[PDB]
């Protein structure tokens, strides 16, 4: 919408078999629509025989109906409708949405209310569909396996123990969805989809008039059949002290927590509005506090969070989260307890009261006075969010007012009283995750209230107070160098600077920069460098990164850097270190400056240091016998012999500290830097602000880095180990090739075509294969063509795949015809035009250039790069991809 | 093939390392970051 | 969670 509409007007409306619609007329812009109906009907709702039966309805219910045999689906794809983009349809625990966007608009709205009205009213749930479906539906189940999903139900398990919901996934089991037979669905449908169970919403260019004439249509004439009573939403809430585990073999997750449960929909008699303002404003101020109460965490207990979430339609829980180091989770869960009990011990700071109030009393004023208009997606946006919840739409203006009205009767105290209440909930809730093999106990409850007994009877200090907000600015340099030599590269428009202190500058003056400078600066100072220790280096690297200059800190930094709209980073690879960032023209001497600082003025905050801990340490328990810490060691042993580097054990990385981090930052830092800086401006512009800041830095010699190569020949192996129902098929082979701006070209050329020959070689729906990627490129570093194919798939005919991809790439090189060479190469001229004037490219074939040339060349006659595509030189090239005499095969199957 | 996600969250920046054939949440979750390229939520 | 926006 690019005139935004003004608040519109609602009518309502009921059939008399119950059935309830809302008309949301806007007055623009033309023609849009959005239609959406809510059957009350979710996965919370099936019976024990029924799992996952809610969304398998949502599905069916575009199959076959009374007036469209062939199916719903099939008759919106005829007249020009897409799955997804026009019509969709939402499960959750609660209910099912079907949402329809038609292609013409409010023109399709009579085709939609047809569509709607045979899909809840008319679907014939056949068996024969059924059959056909479940291959869509076991698809989504395969791909909600995983470690994310499967740690969401251990939170939903433990957070809402008590409860329907741990027992009722939306998706529900691959059983359910293999063997349930049509006629379960029907009973379900037969059951719940009625016109009192649901309703309907229009919004956009409508007659209210026309569309409720269209509504009682296609909807008058359903059966008035009532659906069971329920009362079944919320967790059994009781006094308590429950304590769970959230454990996955799989995930790296360390962290302990305290969790309230309580009704948090009852006001008390008063405003429920003024109850919802008041939750608001002592969220913030918790916040706030917590935040603060950082420095008051042991060292096993990081980053206490609080967070509110519903888990029910009136049940919310209040959780205190925090990182553990992995081994420490007794002291951390002692840290939550004792600053819980802070929390009982002393009221939230008044003055972040009173701004956090005035903050929400301003926004408030401005709404009331201000006429609401929005574009239709967010009118559709604000509209579905209150019709969800089956409340009416109160309009900004009206909000805005009701919130000064309810703020007049807020004092600190309210906020106070709120805030306890919830701490005094008796359902309460200890959860611990502990990654790994890490030794762990399941405290019992006793063990838990014994620590709130202990900081119940402790001395507590006060809450911490706000500390100064650090300001940072950049130091005066008042040393110059000098620029010693000049080398022109006219025809590229480059220059090439030696400094005194044996940094270059490679600076190309492109009016593609626009009013930007961007650097890049590139050194040998990889971590594999032979004086560095390669995981002190990383973490390093990383630290300085985020924390900035030894006088700010990690938020200040960012701060400074939004101010001026400047970015900087670091990245340090195996062999190479690379600081990259953009800024105005006119903020050029704090871009160097920034640059200058970090290299001679690293900084560590101890608070980011404290959290890049924690998931090391995480990450290390969970990886030392995780699926896919095993995988990648026997990757590494198979195409490298053995690791490179490691992460340190536990023991050792709690031991780290800052000066021993930065010792190995100045050793990257010392090694020389070539400084691409691509900035349309004069040399009298740039050349004093090199001078000044980038000539002064101390350097000293620096080796090349050796590549981590992978070892020629033929080797393999198979591991029974995966914890998901897949095989995951990869294959590495090399060619070592000299590295040429056409051989890389005929390389990505070759590799297009044998992508889609290796595609259609293995179409078969037989074999099983969910995932299938080629990749191959002429890695100019290494200088060899590197060749990787991956496979998922069912495990059956897993072993199959590789032998299959292999014939595939021996046939490659006389199944290109002079037709596909043509296709790629007016597709490729069509993309390297598309790339003149683009910046990135620029910059990556500048430093491109500089690594293979030691000059800028790769900038100009690219023109000429679409002519090395023959189709002799393709299929001189396809014949290289796969290389028979260095194959590496990884085969990963299910577990015995 | 190495790539680095990044999550804005009203928490802070979460960045996390993520291989081609992984899905974002699996990443995350195998890193140890609780959450429910720079995406948004 | 938020009934009038701050941010
Ligand atoms: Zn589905």
């Amino acid at each position: 919408e690019e005139i935004k509409s003004p608040l519109p007007v609602f009518k309502e409306g009921t059939l008399a078999n119950g059935f309830r619609y809302t008309l949301v007329q806007l007055e623009g812009p033309k023609t849009r629509v959005d239609i959406r109906l809510i059957v009350d009907v979710g996965s919370i709702d099936e019976k024990d025989n029924e799992s996952g039966v809610a969304h398998m309805v949502a599905h069916m219910v575009f199959r076959a109906s009374d007036a469209f045999p062939q199916g719903v689906s099939t008759e919106l794809h005829k007249q020009g409708w897409g799955r997804g983009q026009s019509y969709n349809a939402v499960t959750n625990y609660e209910r099912t949405m079907y949402m329809m966007s038609p292609p013409k608009g409010n023109l399709d709205l009579g085709a939609t209310l047809q569509a709607l009205s045979q899909m809840t009213g008319h679907a014939k749930l056949l068996q024969s569909d059924l059959d056909d479906e479940r291959k869509i539906i076991l698809e989504e189940w395969r791909g909600k396996l995983g470690v994310a999903e499967r740690m969401n139900q251990q939170r939903v398990q433990a957070i809402r123990h008590d409860s329907r919901y741990p027992s009722r996934p939306v998706i529900g089991t691959e059983e359910s969805i293999n063997d349930t037979p049509a006629s379960v669905l029907q009973d379900f449908y037969q059951r719940w989809y009625h016109p009192s169970n649901m309703r309907l919403m229009i919004i956009g260019d409508i007659t209210p008039a026309d569309a409720e004439r269209e509504i009682q249509r296609y909807f008058a004439a359903l059966p008035n059949v009532a659906v069971p009573t329920r009362d079944y939403y919320e967790p059994l809430l009781k006094p308590q002290l429950k304590v769970a585990r959230l454990q996955d073999s799989q995930s790296g997750s360390s962290q302990v927590s305290f969790v309230y449960r309580f009704n948090d929909k009852d006001a008390f008699g008063q405003s429920e509005y003024r109850h919802r303002l008041l939750t608001q404003i002592t969220m913030s101020a918790v916040t706030r506090q917590v935040r603060r109460q950082k420095a008051e965490l042991p060292q096993d207990a990081s980053s206490l969070v609080v967070r509110k979430s519903d888990i029910g339609k009136t049940t919310a829980a209040l959780g205190f989260f925090a990182n553990v180091m992995p081994g420490g989770h007794d002291a951390a869960i002692s840290a939550v307890l004792k600053e819980i009990e802070r929390f009982k011990r002393y009221p939230l700071n008044e003055q972040d009261i009173t701004e956090i109030t005035s903050d929400i009393r301003e926004v408030a004023q401005r709404m009331s006075v201000t006429p609401e208009t929005r574009e239709f997606a967010d009118w559709v946006q604000q509209l579905t969010i209150v019709w969800q919840q089956d409340r009416p739409y109160v309009g900004s203006q009206q909000r805005g007012k009701d919130a000064l009205e309810a703020l007049d009767t807020i004092k600190g105290e309210d906020v106070n009283r709120h805030w306890q209440r919830w701490l005094a909930s008796p359902d309460t809730l200890a959860q611990f995750s502990v990654p790994g093999a890490t030794p762990f106990t399941l405290p019992k409850p006793d063990a838990i209230s014994k620590l709130q007994k202990q900081w119940a009877l402790a001395t507590l200090a006060p809450l911490r107070l706000e500390e100064k907000k650090i300001i940072p600015e950049l130091p005066s340099v008042t040393q110059s160098g000098k620029r010693t030599a000049v080398k022109t590269f006219a025809a590229q428009k480059v220059e090439q600077w030696q400094l005194s202190n044996g940094d270059r500058v490679v600076w190309l003056r492109a009016p593609e920069a626009g009013k930007k400078v961007y650097l890049t600066a590139t050194s040998q100072a990889g971590f594999m460098a032979t004086a560095m220790n390669p995981w002190q280096a990383q973490l390093a690297s990383q630290l300085v990164n985020q924390s900035g200059p030894a006088t700010w800190s990690g938020e200040s930094l960012s701060n400074w850097k939004k101010e001026k709209t400047l970015s900087l980073s670091i990245d340090q690879e195996a062999d190479q270190l690379t600081l990259s960032g953009t800024a105005p023209t006119e903020q050029l001497a704090s871009l160097f400056g920034l640059y200058r600082e970090l290299n001679v003025a690293p900084g560590i905050d101890p608070d980011v240091m404290k959290e890049s801990m924690m998931s090391l340490a995480r990450q290390k328990a969970n990886d030392d016998q995780s699926v896919g810490g095993k995988r990648a060691s026997e990757m590494t042993k198979l195409r490298f012999g053995e690791p490179a580097w490691q992460q340190p054990e536990i023991a050792e990385l709690k031991k780290i500290s800052a000066p021993a981090l930065l010792s190995q930052w100045h050793k990257a830092a010392s090694a020389p830097v070539t400084y691409y800086l691509i900035a349309d401006m004069p040399a009298t512009q740039l050349l004093p602000q090199v001078e000044r800041y980038l000539a002064t830095i101390p350097r000293q010699p620096a080796s090349e880095v050796k590549q981590h190569l992978a070892l020629s020949g033929k080797r393999e192996a198979t591991s029974a180990i995966n914890v998901e129902p897949r095989a995951d098929i990869l294959t590495w082979s090399f060619t070592p090739h000299a590295w040429t701006p056409q051989a890389a070209v005929q390389v990505s050329i070759a590799r297009n075509i044998a992508s889609k020959y290796l595609k259609t070689s293995l179409r078969d729906d037989a074999l099983g294969i969910y995932r299938m990627r080629v990749d191959s490129e002429l890695e100019d570093k290494k200088q060899r063509i590197e060749t990787e194919v991956s496979f998922t798939s069912a495990p059956e005919r897993a072993q199959e795949l590789w032998t299959l991809a292999e014939q595939a790439f021996s046939e490659l090189p006389t199944k290109i015809t002079q037709q596909d060479v043509d296709e790629q190469k007016a597709q490729f001229i069509r993309a390297e035009k598309g790339r003149q004037g683009d910046l990135t490219t620029i910059q990556r074939r500048l430093i491109l250039s500089y690594r293979h040339y030691n000059d800028p060349r790769y900038l100009s006659n690219a023109s000429k790069l679409a002519d090395s595509i023959t189709l002799e030189s393709v299929r001189a090239m396809s014949a290289k991809l796969y290389n028979p005499d260095n194959r590496v095969l990884y085969i990963t199957l299910p577990q015995e | 093939a190495t790539y680095k996600v990044k999550f804005i969250t009203p928490e802070g920046e979460l960045e996390v390392e993520c291989d081609d054939d992984v899905y974002v949440l699996d990443a995350a979750e195998e890193a140890g970051i609780d959450l429910p390229v720079t995406i948004e939520t």
